């Protein structure tokens, strides 16, 4: 636990937090691509 | 916030002036012709 | 008893309704940004974190007798919430107790019973997973009874429940943190707790205890977490550092942790004070009194908040043993016009050549002024006394001599001329070269800010500045 | 699950860093495409369309003309016009076939 | 020593103990007051109120701390005030203090006063040396304002 | 200068403009 | 009535705060004392005054003789409503208020200026009320409360004459104007002295334009300034009748440095036995006399005070510590020089300047969209 | 008057012409852009005030 799991349950804390982000980021370059979609389409 | 850690509750350069860096807004000056009509 | 009488049917419903409602709110949406929003660094119920900061403050402080606020503390800690039935049955609850307050009386909790009132959350499955539902809820047994201002012997209690939340950082450190980022909101909450916990040690000594707990609570930070914690532990940390008569201040300069980024507008300007009064102690030279105008002029939004007054007029003190001399009367707030006496007749004898004015308001006024906390104005004011002189003459003419201008400023011997003539030089208050061939301190001017590429130097910067302005517009959009 | 936790969550770093440099190609070709589609739909007029004149418009993107060819249309418009150029029965120009304000 | 920054970090502990009494602060307080505006010589007009020793090991500090400046100030532009000026003014009934000013500085007194030099350089601005990393600038500037942010 | 300093105003319109929309139709919404 | 209703708020507004001058003040404020009728505003002078001959019996009978002779009617009327017609008549206070000012007080005066105010919706009563109103503001010197009043006619009141405020749109120049306010309406606002003299209060003819001649000097130095002050018809004339006026301006525009200070020291002779005390001046003598130093050490960059010891007056030590009081207060931009005796000037390039003011709007705006940056997100 | 381009000295008794560079329309131009950027930010100012 502390010295033999603790070093990777604190480990996958960024490996967490990254995608944790990267989701929000990922989903507003979405909207931005659909709303070129569109207007192109059209 | 949240300290209110004070008392109970232009002026700086105009009166800044117009008390000490101004002379003769307070007070008089013009007497000096008084002391020109000889000079 | 007919006029005391007719009086209390509306007083006690309206915290009854709002102050009710409010946490209620807060901790619900809170809770579901908990569980949901996994990028929940930046809840709205962080917006209603500051709406708690003025919410308290201003809307009750007692229990509200008359059983208003009273019951509330026997509702809003009985939390258990097992599961949906057993989380909507508390969603009755929260209805349910309210026949308790209105027709029935309210469970008396005079900072007596929150303490064993911290039982209920623990009761019928208790819930720890939201420790920052029961943060609040740790927060929640200060309210009423810090927020009273009593430091009356409840503030042994107040470092009970507070111990209890330290036991909460424990519970973060310790109890299923799976990068749950809640220690940022238990930075805001040991802010809290430490302000009044801060004058807690106000109305008791020295706080040495939480300055090693300090060093470890901020210890922790940089590490795993870093976000107002540093900030605000750090500020706590400075005030009473400074509160105390000793060396206390380069500790402060070596104390390399200066770079907690922005706080919202409201840490991070007073926190520019902070380290103001801190460069200042060192016979500040311009280098921080320019900040101490930044840190006046980004957070004034408040009216008056305490230390505002304290800033406003410890500010322009230095200013005035550097180079400036102009009064404090342009912001004649009325928060500022019985702040503003002393002060008034502080600046008018500097400038003006009579000392012997100065050292009359000096005796005179020294009481606020050593109320201030300004004792070493005088140690360094008869230097700028004679260098305003010579700053204001030299300016005035061109190619002056040394051997004219000290006459004309009360120095009444050519030796005197020259002991302001030794250090001007080395310092730049005046720009000229003195001679003894001719003892003629004759100054120069020179142009080409717009001939060498001194706009240029000027401009990269705020570029910067707009483009990061455009960063946070695209990196604040598309949230819908 | 906790070593192949912090595995998985490698995993989810990369395959989802390739989707941010992903959108950034799609928007850049995005800004050609688009402007390949101005210039396509430009073949609508070939010159011989009619001399009409605009008259009013109901809401967005369609109006009313009345031609000079004595009778009177409700008709829609090119998401290209500037609608700074209305007001006062501005001179405009119409299809043949379909009639519509080009 | 020229500790002032821990200078004034030692007279707020007492708070009123080295101000009205203590004259052994007293007298190093007042003197740092002297320290202040230009009361550097006027402290040796002052030297000879110590209370208990004779404070020689920071009279003497206090020589060459207003030396080293004396010496700068000199050193700054300046028309030479003569030997007696530099010489008797200020210490040194004229022992190899000549040879301090003479060989730590310039001024190289042989007809009957210190002698100055330019001090100075010769104005060399290119100017153009900014004419790469400024288009770097620019290069940056227009890098990202065209970066798909 | 001039340029970059209206350019950031008119990104930071579209600051309030959207987080005016996004939370009023949340609120709304639930 | 009301119309010279003037001369006692400005004698009484005159008499009491010159201590050691107020002789004349109380051997004609005796003739606004009881003669008149006047009995409103001096018993709130009882502690205000130091000496009065007994005109308490003698006055007190008076108004209310006259107040019995108003009251009677302003409160009962009943004069038109005896056969038919409407609910009322307008013969109550429109007739009557204005004895409810002039010996009425002002709160009599104001309750029934207000209650016809809104009696007759007429703008035409509008103005004749409101306008007492001001001047009334005037009477009692509560300067603050009829600041209100003249805004609140500008709103809705004023639509650009009418007979109503363009005949009397000098109800704007002397009437509610500067007392003490000293801002940019003495220039401006003080230059459209359009009629020979308004009627009401403002004597153009007779002093008006002693205050626009006061006032009309500080506008400009030379973008023809002598066009209006010097080229204009009706001024000459004034200017005309009045020398000093006349020698004061045409000492000014022409170059007339040594009586500057003669002329100048006659109209600060005239602001010392004035009825604005608090602006006896901010901006008047030395600001003419640095308005003299503008075209004084214009284009005379090699300038020497020693032709300064007669061109502009005598005394090198006074100009001396004058120059050093304002180019060391940021006026006055040039450099002075000691012993070489030397009047240099610099101003900054077409350049340095506005990098020096865009430098400062920078710094503004840019702290403004730091606090707006962080209001919102967080 | 600005009947002439010119310069007087007292103590030399010369008069010395030079030539006017009106080169400030740039840095005109710019000042007032900032004073409708001042007034748009409060049109966003009392909007973010009126609502988040």
């Amino acid at each position: 636990g502390s010295g033999l799991r603790q070093y990777y349950l604190s480990k996958i804390e960024e490996l967490q937090l990254i995608v944790n982000d990267k989701s929000q980021n990922l989903r507003r370059l979405q909207a931005q691509r659909n709303e070129l979609n569109a207007k192109v389409r059209l | 916030m949240s300290e209110k850690k004070q008392p109970v509750d232009e002026d700086n350069w105009d009166d800044d002036n117009v008390e000490d860096d101004f002379s003769n807004q307070l007070r008089a000056e013009l007497e000096k012709h008084g002391y020109k009509m000889e000079t | 008893p007919p006029g005391g009488g007719e009086q209390e049917p509306p007083p006690p419903p309206a915290p009854q309704d709002v102050e009710m409602k409010e946490e209620a709110a807060t901790g619900g949406g809170s809770t579901g940004e908990a569980d949901g929003k996994t990028a929940a660094a930046a809840a709205e119920h962080s917006q209603r974190e500051l709406d708690t900061v003025t919410l308290e403050d201003i809307k009750e402080h007692v229990k509200q007798l008359e059983k208003a606020v009273s019951g509330k503390e026997p509702r809003f800690v009985l939390r258990a919430l097992r599961m949906l039935p057993s989380t909507s049955r508390r969603l009755n609850h929260y209805v349910l107790y309210k026949a308790v307050q209105g027709f029935f009386t309210s469970n008396n909790a005079t900072r007596d019973f929150l303490l064993p009132f911290l039982e209920e959350p623990m009761d019928t499955e208790a819930d720890l997973q939201f420790r920052p539902r029961t943060g609040k809820a740790a927060s929640t047994p200060l309210l009423p009874e810090v927020e009273a201002y009593l430091q009356l012997l409840v503030v042994i209690f107040m470092m009970n429940s507070k111990r209890y939340k330290e036991a909460q950082k424990i519970s973060d450190d310790l109890m299923q943190k799976i990068s749950t980022q809640n220690r940022r909101a238990l930075d805001l909450v040991a802010a809290k707790c430490y302000y009044y916990h801060a004058r807690v040690y106000e109305f008791l000594d020295k706080l040495d205890v939480v300055r090693s707990f300090l060093h470890a609570r901020l210890r922790t930070a940089t590490l795993r977490h870093d976000a107002d914690g540093q900030a605000t532990l750090l500020n706590l940390l400075l005030r009473n550092y400074l509160h105390y008569s000793l060396y206390d201040q380069a500790e402060k300069l070596v104390s390399k942790s200066v770079f907690p980024e922005q706080a919202n507008n409201n840490e991070w300007a007073r926190y520019l004070y902070y380290t103001g009064r801190i460069k200042a102690i060192q016979l500040e030279y311009s280098e921080a009194r320019r900040t101490m105008t930044n840190a006046l002029r980004k957070a004034p939004q408040h009216t008056a908040v305490g230390f505002k007054q304290t800033v406003h007029k410890l500010l322009i003190v230095v200013e005035l043993l550097l180079g400036e001399i102009p009064d404090r009367l342009q912001f004649r707030q009325p928060s500022l016009k019985r702040s503003l006496m002393p002060y008034f007749l502080l600046t008018q004898a500097v400038r003006t050549g009579n000392l012997a004015k100065f050292n009359q308001v000096l005796d005179q006024f020294g009481e606020k002024f050593q109320a201030d906390g300004t004792y070493t104005l005088i140690i360094r004011l008869r230097h700028n006394v004679i260098k305003t002189g010579v700053r204001m003459i030299s300016l005035s003419y061109s190619r002056i001599s040394l051997a004219d201008i000290a006459q004309k400023l009360q120095l009444d011997s050519p030796e005197d001329a020259e002991f302001i003539v030794a250090k001007a030089i080395r310092d730049g208050v005046i720009e000229a070269s003195i001679n003894h061939e001719k003892g003629y301190v004759q100054s120069k001017e020179m142009i080409d800010i717009y001939s060498t590429r001194e706009p240029q130097l000027a401009f990269h910067q705020r570029i910067s500045f707009c483009l990061d302005i455009h960063n946070m517009s695209v990196k604040a959009m598309r949230f819908p | 699950d906790l070593y192949s936790r912090y595995k998985k969550l490698q995993q989810e770093l990369e395959f989802l860093e390739v989707q941010e440099e992903y959108i950034k190609d799609e928007q850049k070709n995005l800004k050609k495409e688009f402007l390949h589609a101005q210039e396509e739909v430009k073949r609508i007029q070939s010159i011989p369309l009619v001399i009409g004149q605009f008259l009013e418009a109901v809401d967005q993107n369609t109006a009313i003309v009345g031609s000079t060819t004595g009778s009177n249309y409700y008709v829609r418009i090119l998401s290209t016009i500037d609608r700074e150029l209305l007001k006062p029965n501005a001179s405009v120009a119409l299809h043949k076939h379909s009639n519509a304000l080009v | 020593q020229n500790r002032v920054a821990e200078f004034h970090t030692e007279l707020e502990r007492l708070p009123a103990k080295d101000i009205q009494t203590n004259v052994y602060i007293k007298h190093p307080v007042s003197l740092e007051q002297y320290l202040m505006e230009g009361s550097y010589n006027k402290v040796f007009l002052a030297k000879g109120n110590i209370p208990a020793e004779s404070y020689t090991f920071f009279i003497d500090i206090l020589l060459d701390t207003i030396r080293d400046e004396i010496a700068g100030c000199i050193e700054k532009a300046y028309e030479k005030i003569l030997f007696t000026e530099a010489t008797r003014i200020l210490f040194f009934n004229t022992p190899k203090k000549m040879t301090d000013y003479a060989k730590k500085r310039g001024w190289v007194l042989g007809p009957n006063n210190y002698y100055s030099f330019a001090s100075q350089q010769q104005k060399p601005e290119d100017t153009t040396i900014p004419s790469t990393e400024l288009a770097k600038q620019v290069i940056e500037y227009a890098r990202q304002l065209e970066m798909i942010v | 200068y001039l340029a970059s300093l209206i350019r950031s105003v008119v990104a930071l319109h579209n600051l309030i403009n959207n987080k005016i929309a996004n939370r009023d139709a949340e609120k709304k919404e639930g | 009535p009301k119309n010279p209703d003037l001369r006692i708020a400005q004698l009484r507004f005159l008499l009491s705060l010159p201590e050691h001058r107020g002789d004349a003040a109380v051997r004609d404020e005796l003739m606004a004392a009881v003669r008149d009728n006047n009995m409103a505003p001096y018993y709130e002078a009882l502690c205000k005054s130091l000496d009065w001959q007994i005109d308490v019996d003698l006055l007190n009978k008076m108004k209310k003789a006259n107040e019995d002779e108003l009251k009677r009617l302003d409160e009962e009327l009943e004069d038109a409503e005896k056969n038919l017609g409407e609910s009322e008549i307008r013969d109550a206070m429109m007739a009557k208020a204005e004895y409810l000012c002039r010996i009425g007080d002002k709160e009599g005066a104001l309750t029934a200026f207000r209650k016809t105010y809104d009696k007759t919706v007429a703008l035409g009563h509008r103005l004749d009320i409101v306008f007492y109103l001001l001047r009334i503001g005037l009477f009692y010197m509560d300067n603050d409360l009829i600041t209100r009043n003249t805004e609140k006619a500008k709103s809705l009141i004023e639509e650009g004459g009418d007979w109503d405020r363009r005949n009397r749109l000098k109800v704007y120049q002397g009437l509610y104007c500067v007392a003490i306010r000293d801002f940019k309406q003495a220039a401006e606002l003080f230059l459209d002295t359009v009629s020979t003299f308004t009627s009401y209060e403002l004597m153009d003819y007779k002093t008006f334009v002693t205050y626009t001649v006061y006032v009309s000097m500080i506008a400009l130095e030379r973008p023809d300034l002598r066009e209006k002050v010097i080229k204009g018809a009706e001024i000459l004339e004034v200017l005309h009748s009045l020398p000093a006026v006349r020698q004061y301006l045409f000492s000014l525009y022409e170059c007339r440095y040594s009586v500057f200070f003669q002329s100048l020291a006659v109209v600060e002779q005239e602001m010392k036995k004035d009825w604005l005390f608090a602006p006896h001046y901010r901006y008047y003598v030395r600001e003419m006399r640095i308005h003299a130093y503008s075209q004084l050490l214009e284009s005379y960059r090699s300038l020497t005070l020693g032709y300064m010891a007669e061109a502009f007056g005598v005394g090198v030590e006074f100009i001396d510590q004058e120059l050093s009081r304002f180019i060391a207060a940021g006026r006055l931009h040039c450099k002075i020089d000691k012993v070489n005796e030397i009047v240099e000037t610099n101003r900054p390039d077409s350049k340095n300047w506005q990098y020096q003011e865009t430098i400062k709007k920078g710094d503004l705006l840019l702290n403004r969209v730091q606090k707006l940056s962080r209001v919102i997100n967080m | 008057d600005k009947k002439f381009h010119g310069i007087l000295d007292q103590g030399e008794g010369v008069l010395i012409i030079f030539d006017e560079p009106p080169v400030d329309k740039t840095y005109e131009a710019a000042l007032e852009t900032i004073q409708n950027m001042s007034k748009v930010v409060d049109s966003l100012y009392n909007k973010a005030k009126k609502l988040t």
